[PDB]
């Protein structure tokens, strides 16, 4: 697994690869780990794909339940603090969870929480989880800056879950873009890494040690 | 931890009308980690080829020791090993490591000089020979492997027939294994012309 | 426990025991609350029947539920500070989940919350 | 020590075409290597359109899909008779699963039907109720023989147009249910030759508009 | 695996399966499980294959260095001793488990050797994890002094038994008779089962596969 | 969790034209001990089901307490408990594998296999398994522990399939039961001599034959 | 396993059942644990079958190559052999043997080598995990100086009772006798021995 | 979470804590604050088990803000440091024990004194002049034994405790990334920008 | 410890050794293991002596009470208590007890309760680490409607087996016989069943 | 030891290996060669077990050493590596193995080209444009696999390595007190004393 996002001028971008591992054995490449909240959040999938599905969906119901009583769209502080108080409970039972809840609002602006299931809860503005976030992070650390375009920064959380995609053996797949923004999140579709490996390779001139 | 898929890989051997293929993919790694992709895991001792799948330091030893020996022996013989002579060597030169053995999957591929006949064989670790004419597989997507090849293998394929099946009996197999992929080779053997095909694979 | 159903309805359709409350409250001392443009003001009567009594310490009749919200009555004293003390409780809860204090509004809903169970839930009045 | 769990064996696919499904599964119910049975049947019509397979731990298999059948039941009790979709099958085995998180169903589930607009669904599930819709998805013993012949034959990997030499690939034209049952049938042929515990009986459930539809086909017995 | 023997009347009937596992995997469906150890003298298999490959290849030909010392065809006994000696000495590590059954100057004898250096001497045994089915077929019908072909039918209907209901035991038949007269080596004796048929064809078009480069080098 | 301390083994059984016959031998093992031989491990419900029970005998003397008073509740307020609204072998056992399953779920299961043998009101042969984990499976042959590996492979010659059931008569069943049970006392280490064996016939009803013994045993080879 | 030698009048039998199990599998239901080392120098094993096996062939030769130097043995050396063997050992083995002889000189003579590698000259002794359930009987019913049919008839249902009870023994009752007179072998079938 | 340090001087308590956040593998934060303010001349400085830390000093912080609302009223640093303790001393053996270590900097604003306090995740506490949680008491205490004196000034605090942080930097191995270092005195809280 | 109980023509007998061992200590060598639930219904306890006593005095009281309401209670009744404890407390107890008494309808019945809270009801019934040695003994020597006379030989040689192998078991022999006539006690020291 | 890092450029081989010697509490040293000279134009690096590492590259110098003055010739980087390779081999299934990383930078003067070769403690080698060991990849690799063309200069090829440590000083835990450099090429083994 490699999943990121990360905070700029324009908003979030959240990236995320596609697959899924039993040990070496590849279950699947076409995993959706960008759980759609609801319109306007987004959360990433990491550890437990059960633990991540199913809690980040009810969060999307407390979500919902909170802007029917208080007339006024939930915070990301609050959207993620309900998470984070929810894992926290269970705490040495053995939830596997590591995600980034991710939004925009009015009062905060572009906001990434990094929540998981020892109970941790961090505001910031660039994070990386999963077997591949090593990688990730060397192409985000050397190239991030805020003010970055919407098209550069979506190519840039394409670029590094390419990074991880090639060298980490649990990552790959697909490669799927969202790209945050005050009115809502917006899907910049699913990209093959075989194909995306490629492109990249020609258009670039990087990985010259990979023959093509 | 398991020694057996701490590097990766994979080895598939197959037979054909008048011909045998072997292939292999180029990875190599340290678990999650891609380290090389350009570990090659076929070698030939004259006419014969061996594919060595698993710890690629035994690899590497093992493919040095064949070398060494095989040299002698045609030294000696006067004459170049044959597939099924090479078969036994194999099978002796594991089992005497019986109690400390060498964590590897061995496929020999060949054609016997004298009798024209088309061979392939396996080994376990520490040497019971697989003994099949349609194909042996080993590595870390052996299952994959014998999933592939028992779906599109038949019997008497001519050698571009064969090119064909077993490049799409590697490239699926490690497409579904973690540790397996980063590039493929393909030996096509006839009885006195070789070609050598890298294959065209994603890359993660 | 004690279950037993103090506010019910009467024939004509009033509960008798939340209409008494009110009595309750018109007998308790005047209260008053203004909105300026860009402040409130809360006034409370003090009935002089009571003198002799020390300022400094008698409970006032204006308590803060947090820094920025306050709430001032009329009736029983002692049933306000259950009142106050459960509102005091939800503003600091509120902060600690959500983040951010209270509303007023949101502070309102949940004192009258509590006053509105009070009125059908056995053996309370 | 008391081991509640156990290994029932067993092999399940699941296929999704334009307008139809198919789950498949053999007949096979083992433990370790004694045959329990070579007609035990494994995938079910749970009603409304929707076939399910528990595939893993017999016990636990039997015990979800009956609590899924009785679900559908209490939909249709709760809700004025209101057939119940795919998706909110799907959604509903999930919280099924999730229940048990911490004492989970040993099974891998997949379910298929047709979707709100008529075209073919199949869901797969982990133990503990991550879901996912997916057009191809073996499950069970034999799942790592299957898939990657699957992703080879169903969804044209690796193969590019003859000619073009890697440039063009070979399009993903729609398969038919004549088509999808000859690989169905052919996988299990393959992984009942190449697994020990793959054997005896195929049986396969259909479903298009018109319903749920059975065929049975024999596998080797050794 | 299954491999059983008999004795009858004229000699010994030996038996075994044809599947080799990997795991759960069958790595060869026609796999000879039968090995020859002297001219009058065959050893069917189980256990750790490379262990019983190799220790009946050693003994056999320790066997025919003794018999070109002698000048006498060698007995079952000494078969029999020799790998269980060495077997014994190993303490169990070498998995060879084996039935042993040959034809001496002293008549017909069976074995069944175990990996720890244990044998029995009887007229009929099973090995494997099949052997529970094998031995079923042999208490239920098995008398003592058969004739040759009813020997070779219920030898054939033990594995049978083993193939069917053992998940490790499958494939063809395969026999070995063993007599003063002769020695019928029969693979394979019965197919049980079928290939399974392939319903269609798979095999892609040449061109399919993505070729980078190529290197042609003649021998 | 427990252990099983007091055990009973094979119990097995087979599907013919007419109906079924189930078999269990007479011992209650306490290890290698052979403590125990008059133990009755066929317990008979009503006139047309017979549970043959395995594995711990003190969780099967409370499992025939479940059956007996299963029975007393189900003739209460039920004019039709002989007839119409008598137990059906498939009540019994859906029951018994519910336990089971239960049992298993709060880690204290009933420590057997269990078969339930019987003949439904249409005439149909019931035969189905359940064991300590609530796994539940059925077969023309069904047989527990040692008789799984032994008995099974010897049935199932006579009844291979299906189709085999029509084809196979009382006689020939029974004939094959018996055998089965005399190659058991031969190879099972917990068996005994002794053994009850139970035919529920859609025609002839329930016969329950008790202090059955293997006979015909082949030893005379072992003086050689 | 149940097995026992006894001393009688005429010299001494060693007696045994055939069961041999691998768990509750009878891998050996017609074993014969009653195995020859000399002429008239006999024993019974109980243990490991590769181990006790490996032994009495040891000894066999032991006391073959001593025959050919030194002539007959004594019952007592062939005990002593025995003893060396699985004392030396007892880290390595699982042995439990009865050795059993008859001399001219000495007449019969048994002797008990269990798990330690101890020797004890005894007038009978059981051994095997079907011994337990007899220790009872046997002391009860034991005599010096019996005949042959009475010391038969002991052995036969000693060992009914030890297969009776034990799991682990079963088969046929095998039985050797050792007398001047020569070496008799007996067999005792279930269907006799079961309804004593 | 790894260090923090606390000193008290003449009329202020100094709290310094490291701004990093390790998720074993990689560093995912280098600007964390360690701390939460209780009440307006009361700091608590933390370190422990992830989430765990933040959970129990937000839970004190609530409390202590109810506290102050009620009674309008500010508790003394003394009474917050032994309701803190208390709290730690019940947790250690409850089911699931916070594994939470903490320094309590206030200033009490009836004796005109500062005020440091060293609770341990048992519910050990002392009071001290200076004092550390973990290892960073190992590599600094010499240096404070040796310097230290009860009439510093806090510009002085701050120099002895840039010595003490130099010695870390230079001794362990793990690289903390500095530290966000605070003063509480008669006037409050606040945070030295430029460390 | 060995225990026995054993039916006879005029009802049945008990019969216990008196030893109580830790480890190899004798904690109490003349121990009463023959336990009175009711005026003719006892039990022999054999396991855990804090399990049986505890058992033992919770039958008394669940008999007693059933004595006030329902009258005197039968063996079964007695056997059936005993087991209900000793099931449902499988996990927690250690605990194998004979229950032996005299009804004048039924007359003597003995029903054995070994460890997994199974019951048995049988003829006669042996249990305890020394019972193993006289299986052999017992089956050969025990016939049905002895006299009170051969019921206490046969207890009293049977026990002596079990007392001379069993190091856990010794001391005095114990015995109870319950007759319609109705409660008698016997003993026998050492210096007379070691003799036999 | 931690990060030993190597990168092939046109005309050399770059080696940057960290300086810090910990042992578990303390820092001991930070200005520690993890390299040894085999010859003239052949360099290895190295990092595992304490003591091992030394005693490793020492044995091997000397090997290396001895082989020059016997046949007054410098062995080709290939030849060095496979020897070391088979050293390693060895190792692995001895009583107690050499828990010993290397990687060896040398330029071979026959075909006047760079060469880096990668082998780990179990004797895995790999010819490499760029290589490294322990978790020192897991940071770098991306950079490396961006930026890194066959072609590039002495010069290009340091500022590239420059990053790398950038990135490992950012978010690796350990604080490995930065690296020495040394450069191989036609004209031998020099280092870059200011990094
Ligand atoms: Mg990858
Ligand atoms: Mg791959
Ligand atoms: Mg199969
Ligand atoms: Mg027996």
């Amino acid at each position: 697994t490699t999943t990121l996002a990360f905070r700029f001028q324009g908003g979030i971008i959240v990236a995320v690869d596609s697959r899924a591992t039993a040990g070496n054995w590849v279950a699947s490449q076409t995993v959706k780990k960008v759980i759609e909240i609801n319109p306007f959040l987004l959360g990433t999938m990491a550890g437990g794909a059960a633990d991540c599905q199913f809690w980040e969906t009810w969060l999307g119901s407390q979500c919902r339940l909170h802007e029917l009583r208080e007339k006024e769209r939930i915070s990301v502080a609050a959207a993620s603090k309900i998470l984070s108080n929810l894992v926290y409970q269970y705490k040495g039972a053995g939830l596997s969870m590591g995600t980034m809840i991710c939004g925009y609002t009015r009062k905060e602006g572009p906001t990434i929480y990094y929540v998981d299931s020892d109970g941790t809860r961090l505001k910031g503005d660039i994070f990386c989880v999963g077997s591949g976030q090593t990688f990730a992070y060397g192409v985000l650390d050397s190239n991030y800056k805020w003010d970055l375009s919407v098209e550069d920064a979506l190519y840039l959380g394409k670029r590094s879950i390419l990074a991880a995609a090639h060298r980490d053996a649990y990552s790959g797949g697909s490669v799927n873009l969202y790209h945050v923004t005050e009115d809502g999140w917006i899907y910049h579709g699913n990209h093959d890494v075989g194909e995306l490996f490629w492109k990249v390779k020609e258009e670039e001139g990087s990985f010259n040690n990979v023959i093509g | 931890s398991d020694p057996s898929s701490i590097n990766g890989g994979i080895v598939v051997a197959m037979t054909g009308k008048d011909c045998v293929a072997i292939a292999c993919d180029l990875r190599l790694g340290s678990q999650s980690l891609g380290v090389s992709n350009k570990f090659e895991k076929i070698f030939h001792y004259g006419h014969v080829f061996l594919g060595i799948t698993g710890l690629a330091t035994d690899v590497t030893t093992l493919n040095e020791m064949f070398r060494y020996k095989t040299n002698l022996y045609k030294l000696k013989e006067e004459r170049a090993i044959e597939p099924e002579t090479f078969t036994q060597l194999v099978s002796s030169s594991l089992y005497e490591r019986r109690f400390g053995p060498y964590f590897v999957g061995p496929v020999v591929a060949g054609i016997n000089s004298k009798s024209g006949k088309p061979f392939i064989a396996g080994f376990d670790l520490i040497g019971c020979i697989d003994e099949a004419k349609d194909f042996i597989v080993s590595g870390t997507a052996s299952d994959q492997l014998f999933g592939m090849c028992e779906s599109l293998y038949e019997p008497n394929l001519e050698p571009e027939d064969l090119f064909e099946t077993i490049s799409q009996a590697l490239l699926n197999a490690a497409d579904r294994d973690a540790l397996s992929g980063w590039g493929a080779v393909v030996y096509i053997i006839k009885k006195d012309e070789v070609v050598k095909r890298y294959l065209k694979m994603r890359q993660d | 426990g004690y279950d037993r159903a103090l506010s019910i309805f009467s024939p004509d359709g009033h509960i008798f025991q939340v209409e008494y409350a009110l009595e309750a409250v018109k007998r308790g001392t005047c209260a008053v609350g203004v909105k300026g443009k860009n402040c409130v003001v809360l006034g409370c009567e003090r009935r002089s029947t009571l003198k002799l009594q020390d300022t400094r310490i008698t409970p006032s009749k204006v308590s803060k539920i947090d820094s920025h919200v306050v709430l001032s009555f009329s009736g029983l004293n002692a049933d306000s500070r259950i009142l106050i003390e459960k509102a005091r409780v939800e503003a600091q809860s509120h902060r600690l989940t959500l983040e951010d204090p209270v509303t007023v509004e949101y502070l309102t809903r949940y004192v009258a919350g509590v006053q509105q169970r009070y009125t059908q839930s056995g053996g309370v009045r | 020590q008391f081991n509640p769990y156990g290994d029932n064996g067993g092999t399940i696919l699941g296929i999704a075409g334009e307008d139809f499904a198919v789950l498949a599964g053999d007949t096979r119910n083992i433990t370790d290597y004694s045959i329990n049975s070579r007609y035990e049947p494994k995938v079910f019509d749970c009603g409304d359109n929707i076939v399910m397979s528990a595939n893993g731990f017999a016990a636990d298999g039997d015990a979800l899909v009956k609590r899924f059948k009785n679900s559908v039941k209490w939909y249709h009790f709760d809700h004025n008779d209101k057939k119940l979709s795919i998706n909110s099958a799907a959604r509903n085995i999930q919280h099924l699963l999730y229940g048990k998180r911490f004492f989970p169903y040993y099974v891998h589930t997949i379910i298929a039907g047709l979707d709100e607009d008529g075209k073919g669904a199949v869901y797969s599930f982990d133990p503990v109720g991550s879901y996912e819709r997916e057009q191809c998805r073996a499950g069970g013993a034999a799942a790592s023989l299957i898939m990657p012949f699957l992703d080879n034959q169903v969804n044209f990997k690796n193969q590019y147009e003859p000619g073009t030499n890697g440039k063009v690939k070979k399009p993903l034209k729609y398969l038919s249910v004549e088509e999808v049952i000859k690989l169905v049938r052919d996988s299990f042929t393959s992984a009942t030759e190449r697994h020990i515990q793959v054997g005896d009986g195929l049986e396969i459930l259909i479903v298009t508009k018109d319903g749920v539809r059975k065929e049975f086909y024999e596998l080797k017995r050794d | 695996t299954t491999i059983a023997g008999v004795v009858y009347k004229d000699g010994i009937v030996l038996g075994a399966d044809t599947r080799a596992t990997e795991g759960m995997v069958v790595a060869d469906k026609n796999c000879s499980k039968i090995h020859f150890i002297s001219p009058n003298i065959y050893c069917c298999g189980a256990g750790t294959a490379a262990d019983t490959d190799m220790t009946t290849q050693l003994i056999s030909s320790n066997l025919e260095l003794h018999s070109l010392s002698t000048g006498r065809l060698p007995r079952v006994v000494t078969a029999n001793r020799m790998l269980k000696q060495m077997l014994f000495r190993y303490q169990g590590y070498i998995g060879a488990a084996l039935v042993l059954g040959g034809v001496d100057v002293t008549g017909p004898h069976l074995y069944s050797i175990y990996p720890h250096g244990s044998t029995d001497k009887l007229p009929y045994v099973t090995m494997g994890s099949g052997s529970l089915a094998a031995m079923a077929v042999f208490e239920d019908k098995f008398r003592p002094d058969m004739e040759e072909e009813e020997a070779k039918n219920l030898v054939s209907e033990a594995i049978a038994a083993g193939i069917f209901n053992d998940l490790g035991s499958g494939g063809n038949i395969d026999l070995c008779v063993i007599s003063k007269n002769k020695l019928d080596f029969l693979r394979p004796y019965t197919v049980p089962n079928k290939k399974g048929t392939r319903l269609g064809r798979y095999r892609c078009e040449k061109g399919t596969t993505a070729v980078l480069t190529e290197k042609i080098t003649p021998l | 969790t427990q252990q099983p301390i007091v055990t009973g083994t094979s119990v097995i059984s087979m599907k013919y034209d007419n109906g079924v016959i189930i078999a269990a031998d007479n011992l209650g093992s306490y290890g290698s001990l052979l403590r125990f031989n008059g133990v009755e491990r066929l317990i008979p419900v009503g006139d047309n089901t017979v549970v043959g029970i395995s594995g711990d005998i003190s969780d099967m003397q409370h499992i025939e307490r479940l059956l007996k008073d299963l029975v007393t509740e189900n003739a209460y307020d039920n004019p039709l408990a002989d007839a119409e609204e008598a137990l059906e072998p498939s009540y019994i056992f859906e029951y018994l594998a519910t336990v089971m399953y239960q049992r298993r779920s709060k880690m204290n299961p009933l420590w057997n296999a269990i078969i339930v043998a019987g003949v439904q009101s249409n005439g149909d042969q019931f035969l189905r398994y359940v064991n300590l984990l609530g796994v539940t499976y059925s077969s023309p042959t069904l047989a527990t522990g040692f008789g799984a590996h032994m008995a099974n492979p010897l049935l199932r010659k006579v009844v291979d399939r299906e189709s085999d059931i029509p084809k196979t008569t009382v006689q020939v069943a029974e004939e094959a039961i018996v055998n089965a049970m005399r190659v058991l006392y031969y190879r099972d280490a917990r068996s005994s001599r002794n053994f009850s064996l139970a035919i529920i016939d859609k025609n002839t009803g329930l016969t329950f034959k008790k202090n059955l013994q293997v006979e015909n045993m082949k030893w005379d080879f072992a003086k050689d | 396993t149940s097995i026992m030698a006894v001393t009688f009048k005429d010299g001494v039998i060693l007696g045994a059942d055939s069961r041999t199990t691998t768990g509750a599998y009878i891998a050996n239901r017609v074993t014969d644990k009653l195995t020859r080392v000399h002429d008239k120098i006999w024993c019974c094993r109980s243990g490991s079958a590769a181990d006790t096996q490996a032994i009495a062939d040891i000894v066999q030769y032991h006391l073959e190559l001593y025959t050919s130097q030194y002539g007959t043995p004594s019952t007592e050396t062939a005990a002593s052999v025995f003893k060396e063997l699985c004392y030396e050992n007892k880290d390595n083995l699982t042995a439990g043997i009865i050795v059993a002889g008859y001399d001219d000189k000495n007449k019969g003579e048994v002797y008990t080598i269990p798990l330690g590698g101890s020797v004890h000259k005894l007038p009978y002794a059981i051994a095997g995990s079907g011994s337990t359930f007899i220790y009872g009987y046997c002391d009860k019913n034991f005599r010096e100086n019996m005949s042959k049919e009475e010391t038969v008839d002991f052995i036969k249902h000693s060992l009914s009772q030890a297969i009776k009870w034990d799991g682990s023994s079963g088969g046929v009752i095998r039985m050797v006798v050792l007398t001047a007179a020569g070496v008799e072998r007996l067999i005792f079938y279930p269907d006799e021995y079961e309804q004593l | 979470m790894d260090i923090i340090l606390g000193i008290r001087v003449q009329d202020s308590v100094i709290l310094a804590s490291s701004k990093a956040v390790t998720r074993g593998i990689s560093v995912l934060k280098d600007s964390d604050d360690k701390t939460r303010q209780l009440s307006p001349h009361t700091l608590m400085s933390f370190a422990g088990e992830a989430g765990d830390t933040v959970q129990f000093a937000e839970y004190i912080q609530a409390n202590i803000q109810l506290y102050s609302i009620r009674e309008d009223y500010e508790l003394s640093p003394q009474a917050v440091s032994s309701f803190v303790r208390q709290e730690l001393a019940k947790s250690i053996r409850s089911r699931r024990p916070y594994q939470v270590n903490v320094l309590i900097g206030g200033y009490d604003k009836k004796k005109n004194k500062p005020e440091l306090y060293q609770i341990d995740y048992l519910g050990t506490k002392v009071e001290l002049p200076y004092g550390a949680h973990g290892y960073s008491g190992f590599y600094t205490f010499s240096l404070l034994d040796h310097h230290y004196r009860p009439d510093m000034t806090t510009e002085e605090g701050l120099d002895l405790l840039k010595l003490c942080v130099q010695e870390l930097e230079k001794r362990m191995p793990m690289d903390f990334k500095g530290v966000i270092v605070k003063i509480v005195d008669k006037d409050g809280i606040r945070q030295v920008d430029d460390f």
